[PDB]
């Protein structure tokens, strides 16, 4: 007698008894229908898919406020950053030297933070060229502790000395690829690797017109002395007698070693000579350290072969990704459109959300260009979050970020008003 | 037995829920712990969505229902008494909504006659209710507001007042409050082939894309879009189809992820790529 | 511990598998229970995709692998041995396939290397093997055959004899035999965004529409459907796209249902509906 | 030292370790991967979602086909449907007489199922009048009983004996409907109500007339007085006093019936007729009843509405949209295109061939006009499930479908050779 209105209200309303549902809340959790509530209301919630356990301490979050400078916007008394002093380097010190993390970082650390000279010289065509080479030893002087292992070890395999020196070379050791040299009674060669530090075109051309004549009957000699005049060549990679073969056991980044080592073909920029590398090779698919060398390389178009990059893959991670844009940003580093921007900026501030983590996902908020989008969220973020941004969280990030004194005042009023009759 | 719809306090404190059984229960979720607080029984047929005013307000909720009556329940105390109700409607009333808590407290209430009311409030224990008759065919079942947009001088601006509606005509008709007094249907959109199930008016990101979702019988998600401010053009994009019906239809507040919410009594997890084509990102349960 | 691919017999009564411990175990199903039959071991890598020959030439099975060669094990009495082996590519061999049994039996392998060779067998234990150097860029991961169709005398017809073919280049290259001797492409396919995972050429419901579906690392899956009028004209449509890679795809026989193997361990299972849209028809597991 | 090869090649062949897999076979079924199997190979099968019990009775199978008469084709020996006398009728037997199945059956073989004098007189203006009325009767003798439980009841609800009239008309009792009349010395009514049945103008205006009048400063008059000489005036869902209203609480089938027992408006073509109904009242969704009148209703635009129907609603059974084409194509009934029949015949032989009852599969095949087509399916069919198809289905269902002798042959002799080698 009950039961049929249940059954025609059920059917004169297109009503399957699939009916499911649910709808997210202020929150940010979900509430799914599930029979394990006492009302049946799956309150699940939402993952912040965010993983990078520094960002759970307030240290890192109250440290790297002091390197920022805050200033209302010119449209409303909603602070917005006006200097930032941020660089990969401040967050090496809360990783571990072995994650890949530490690489990533470590790695644009170089190729993008500024290389700072001590000593002032008058002398600036110097003071570019030093900053200039600065940079080249740093990085190649990574690339040789990541091929470390790698190559030290292929050398306990050897009964070949002559292999044995090409090897030392390829770690831009000389001296030890020198004095082996002498030591086998292969001299000759301790000459030229003498040479192949510089640039002189005597030797360069002295190899090259070798290399041709060697390709005519008279081919009595090891892989490796071949390989190494080729090393003096210039080019080795685009050679009459290429090393473009040594991409079967060697690391990608092995052979790129090379290319900046002895592969200048002319005296312009790493940027552009990185380049040329990636050109004759492609490297490995979801690799992130392999993409922040694309991005080093692509000097201007910068945020186009960003923006392409990230439609192919998911091997940069959100925080990345903004912390890359602002530091890029703030350092004239490279060119970085506000839209672009700030669409990264939510993408962060919005996991910083998920997490629970207001101070740190409101201050990301403040590199908001938008002063329309900054107050929306601001009013927002704060309006219901007031509670957890206050006593205990370090006692004032708010007043640390230039938060109005009137919209604390407002909603904080707000919610003593709303615990107010729930008591 | 089965709940129908259910939504979460603002300062996510509370928890009303109504089913078919024609029971208005809020709960109280401390710690995630689940918690009744009252069972505000009233209505003559099953309950079927629920909204929580602003507490701006104090601390309000409104459940509409199958009994052709919407109520609003206030609270003194404890005190969770009815201070008003109205039964404006002659069929049954599918869905409610508040407007932003700048428009002032606002309530729309869409029915299943084809109509809609909006109970606005004024000084006291006072109603007014500008009604829309006929707004869809064979009535109506979603409702949702346009988010508060604010368009030299001490005032409080005019806002735009709008606020879309999906029904069983398969129309999502959009509205708008001349500055007369009465509201007008700016226009229509047709691209569902059966019911509009529900329609969802994303937030913005303070972003001007507006956007808004539906759901129908024939089992189509649809994002539609205005490309800028002021251009009446809504280009609806395919989100994806299911050979079940979609119940419902929700907005994540940051990253505008839409719950769907129908089909295998499974509930669905969509992001917007940087592609432009919706994704999946989960499945929950 | 994991297998790669798992293919039933003809006649449904044998289920060859491989995984990577470079094992091609043949086990039998006869009233849903499995036993095991054979461990026919021999690869130096482990085995990648696997295919039953048609009982037409007795009973064989063809395994390819990361050893860059492929195996062609006969039966004679249980003498499970193999009968011919051929290792013609430089690189791993991502994938093999038998021609329609009216072609006669021929086998098509398409390596990492970025070729593709064709096994044809002759009277005894002769194979000649036509092969195609830089079919693909970067490799090959797919190879299927296209469905046989027969185009006043006493003769077996001569057919069109094509092959799809999809690889690391994005590209789904279609292939032809050409009526002197060698294989040439007809056409390319670029639609996808990364690497071609897998590519299936439905079989024909003896109708004329052929088509094909194709699934990659963007995770998008294709459906080129295609009216050839005389002239190659391939019209990809978009079944969906999931946050994740794409594994396998692979065609039910009657309905020409697709079954979606990627992205979370999942497999969907899809029917294009009446409307022209595909649709999800259920989740596996 | 394992294990680096398992990495370096999931690794070098971008392979996450998410990598599943899934494949149909030959025999319908999909392999997918779930560690429950000896080799983690779970074979599971396709569902034949096509649930009506009497499909897995050899009866069922076997009796339809002696309905029929089977031709090789033009261009081979394979078998085609030449001649079947299908009715729904048939199909009734093997359903029970509570189901909404029965109901559509029920249905639709009144609306298209031949109808037929028993003795031969030939005044085609007759014959072909009578067959007209036959339909008429019969369909309206059905609804009588579909509203039988929903009016009766209703009657036992009123205090006001007018009211009942109206209400036994409604069921197009008008012996009772009179009696009462009389009884209640409201006699008047047992007279138009005697007219009722037929068509005579003086009336039809008598009635009409009298309405109008009625309008104007006349009331106290019983809407039922008023609602049943409306019934008089011809059409009475369109009229001066309209019965439109009746949409509340009567069956929309309580309504029609109206219009096709005293809305007779013009004398003219029955499906034309319920078509006027259509036209002012919305129908019932999700309703397969319902859906069979449009069917019906749209003559000549049969396949159009068809395929305009089958595009909205899951509420006609593949079988049946089968059976329909069929039975309506092998009786002149309508409108039916190779394409679309073929298109829906594969449909069905499909269903029946996931549920393993090749049989029926076989000869559902046969209804196909594509002469490549059918000879495709069944070679394949055939050469598949031979042994299936043998010694105890009936024993020789093969020639009862003159299917080719070189055929059976041909796919038998291969599987014998097929399991020669197993053992």
């Amino acid at each position: 007698d009950e039961i049929d209105n249940a059954k025609l209200i059920m059917k004169e309303r297109r009503f399957t008894a699939s009916y499911t549902f649910a709808k997210f809340s202020t929150g940010s959790m979900l509430l799914t229908k599930d029979i394990v509530g006492k009302s049946g209301v799956s309150i699940k919630r939402l993952p912040t898919e965010l993983q990078r356990k520094f960002l759970f301490d307030d240290v890192y979050l109250d440290k790297e406020i002091e390197k920022v400078t805050i200033e209302a916007r010119k449209s409303n008394p909603y602070p917005q950053i006006s200097e930032s002093s941020l660089l990969f380097k401040d967050a090496l010190d809360y990783m571990e030297k072995t994650s890949s993390d530490y690489n990533l970082w470590k790695l644009s650390s170089i190729l993008f933070d500024p290389v700072s000279y001590p000593y002032k010289t008058d002398n600036d065509q110097v003071k570019m060229a030093l900053l200039k080479k600065e940079r080249h030893c740093r990085l190649t002087s990574w690339i040789v502790s990541q091929i470390g292992p790698e190559i030290e070890e292929k050398i306990r395999n050897s009964s070949n000395e002559i292999e044995q020196i090409f090897l030392y070379l390829l770690l831009n050791d000389v001296v030890r690829a020198s004095k082996l040299a002498i030591e086998s009674k292969n001299g000759h060669l301790s000459v030229l690797i003498s040479y192949l530090g510089s640039n002189d075109p005597r030797i360069r051309d002295l190899a090259e017109l070798q290399l041709q004549k060697w390709s005519t009957g008279g081919c009595s000699i090891d892989k490796n002395i071949s390989k190494i005049y080729k090393l003096l060549s210039g080019s080795p990679f685009e050679g009459l007698f290429s090393l473009k073969e040594l991409e079967s056991e060697f690391s990608w980044l092995c052979l790129l070693n090379l290319t900046l080592c002895y592969g200048q073909i002319d005296e312009y920029s790493l940027e552009s000579l990185v380049q040329s590398h990636l050109d004759k090779f492609s490297l490995p698919y979801d690799d992130p350290i392999g993409v922040i060398f694309q991005l080093y390389a692509a000097n201007e178009n910068t945020e186009k072969l960003y923006k392409e990059v990230r439609q192919r893959t998911n091997a940069l991670d959100v925080q990345f990704c903004w912390y890359l844009i602002q530091t890029l940003r703030f350092n004239g580093t490279r060119v970085f459109s506000k839209e672009t921007s700030d669409e990264a900026t939510f993408a962060f501030a919005a996991q910083l959300e998920f997490a629970q983590l207001h101070g740190h996902s409101l201050f990301v908020s403040c590199f908001l260009n938008d002063d329309k989008a900054a107050e929306d969220t601001i009013k927002r973020l704060v309006m219901r979050e007031i509670t957890l941004l206050r006593a205990s969280t370090n006692d004032h990030i708010l007043n640390r970020l230039k938060i109005p004194s009137q919209l604390i005042f407002n909603a904080q009023a707000l919610k003593d008003r709303y615990e107010g009759n729930y008591l | 037995d089965m709940i129908h719809d259910a939504q979460m306090d603002y300062y996510g404190t509370r928890l009303a829920t109504c089913s078919s059984d024609r029971s208005v229960k809020i709960f109280d979720v401390r710690n995630g712990g689940q918690i009744l607080i009252a069972d505000l029984r009233g209505h003559e047929g099953p309950v079927w969505q629920v909204a929580w005013a602003h507490p701006m307000y104090g601390n309000i909720l409104a459940s509409c229902s199958y009994d052709r009556k919407v109520i609003i329940w206030r609270e003194e105390n404890g005190t969770w008494e009815k201070s008003h109700e109205h039964a404006g409607h002659d069929s049954s009333v599918n869905s409610v909504c508040w407007a932003p808590h700048d428009y002032g407290l606002i309530l729309a209430c869409g029915s299943s006659d084809g109509a809609i009311s909006l109970l606005t409030y004024t000084g006291e224990g006072q109603w007014e209710v500008k009604k829309i008759n006929n707004a869809h065919t064979i009535g109506c079942n979603a409702v949702s507001w346009a988010p508060a947009v604010v368009p030299p001088s001490g005032q409080k601006p005019n806002y735009i007042k709008r606020f879309a509606s999906g029904g069983c005509d398969n129309l999502i008709k959009l509205w708008k409050e001349e500055e007369d007094g009465q509201w007008k249907e700016e226009q229509k959109l047709e691209a569902h082939s059966d019911w509009v199930r529900d329609v969802a008016w994303a937030p913005s990101i303070g972003l001007p894309t507006s956007t808004i979702a539906s759901c129908s019988q024939d089992g189509r998600v649809f994002i539609w879009t205005c490309d800028d401010a002021s251009s009446n053009t809504w280009s609806p994009k395919l989100l994806h189809k299911f050979n079940d019906v979609v119940w419902h239809v929700s907005w994540s507040i940051t990253a505008n992820i839409l719950a769907v919410s129908g089909g295998d009594n499974k509930v669905t997890l969509w992001k917007e790529s940087v592609d432009g084509q919706w994704v999946c990102i989960s499945d929950v349960n």
